[PDB]
């Protein structure tokens, strides 16, 4: 199952493996046990180039995990500034609330990510 | 029973991360995502990162245990070979028979299960340091995969369990391990074999 392999390749940041799997049509919207897509996993780990290739390939920028987080939630929570910018450019929803009622902005505030919180507020 | 190896991310969304260490001639620990397999040299530092989607509560513990990967060997306890068990190389915390050690943590505990006789090593879970995304544990593997009195060329898995203070399951992940002289060469060889099969 190529979707399962793409999830792990994206999580571990193996750019060559990501390219081979996508060249074989691995499902870019596959989900892991927590409902995370390859885009969620690359956003969480901070793999900017993998985020970018997934966005050029029709990954759902606003897919939600089992806790209601989008990839932008993860990037805002853990402080991935460049990834926040590319997700916003690709149409990430700044108003999406997770199952704790938090937007990406709220997660940026809660985690002390001041520059990202400013970027998200200007995009509100 | 035979220890479970099933991935269970659980309520805390537990994943493992590893460094990007490559396949150079002198590399001491390297992880292949395509094989889900760590290649490392005997006694060298093997960083394993704990990534959680939410912080498990104080009192959570992190256990590591080795099992044989092949079904016909899975019921045999993974132990160090007699030569290495007798070579007087304990750090003063690890029993000399245990394959897996943790370095750099004075709160480590080593367990010999009274019923299954399996070995494991457990540390308290601590959240990431300020500015850090993950919690790192430094493991050491104390025999080569090829040790004839021990693993005797049989592949093993390491199972990492997040547990509550009572030992109840919170999350589980696993990876194959080869302990060898030349982890970079062997990673490159096994990745080539996989790409050809
Ligand atoms: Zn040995």
């Amino acid at each position: 199952d190529l979707g399962k392999k793409l999830l792990e390749a994206a999580w571990h940041g193996q750019d060559d493996e990501v390219r081979i799997l996508m060249a074989n049509g691995a499902d870019v919207n596959a989900t892991d046990q927590s409902g995370m897509t390859p885009l969620h996993l690359a956003a969480w780990r901070g793999h900017l180039e993998i985020v970018e290739v997934l966005l050029k390939t029709g990954a759902d920028v606003n897919a939600i995990d089992r806790w209601g987080k989008t990839p932008l939630h993860l990037a805002a929570r853990i402080g991935r500034l460049e990834i926040v910018e590319v997700l916003l450019k690709a149409g990430a929803d700044v108003n999406a609330q997770d199952k704790f009622g938090k937007t990406p902005f709220d997660l940026a505030i809660d985690n002390g990510n001041e520059d990202i919180a400013e970027v998200l507020q200007k995009a509100a | 029973s035979v220890p479970s190896q099933k991935t269970y991310q659980g309520s805390y969304g537990f994943r493992l991360g590893f460094l990007h260490s490559g396949t150079a001639k002198s590399v001491t620990c390297t992880y292949s995502p395509a094989l889900n397999k760590m290649f490392c040299q005997l006694a060298k530092t093997c960083p394993v990162q704990l990534w959680v989607d939410s912080t498990p509560p104080p009192g959570t513990r992190v256990r590591a245990m080795a099992i044989y990967k092949q079904s016909q060997h899975m019921t045999e306890v993974v132990r160090r070979c007699p030569h290495h068990e007798r070579c007087s190389d304990s750090d003063g915390l690890a029993p000399p028979q245990h394959l897996i050690r943790v370095e750099g943590n004075l709160r480590v505990e080593y367990l010999d299960d009274r019923n299954t006789f399996r070995h494991s090593v457990v540390v308290p879970y601590e959240p990431p340091e300020v500015g850090s995304d993950c919690t790192t544990i430094h493991y050491n593997y104390m025999c080569n995969s090829s040790c004839m009195g021990g693993m005797n060329r049989r592949p093993i898995l390491t199972i990492i369990t997040l547990e509550d203070s009572s030992g109840n399951l919170l999350g589980r992940n696993s990876f194959e391990v080869r302990v060898c002289a030349c982890p970079g060469r062997d990673r490159r060889t096994e990745e080539e074999n996989l790409r050809k099969k």
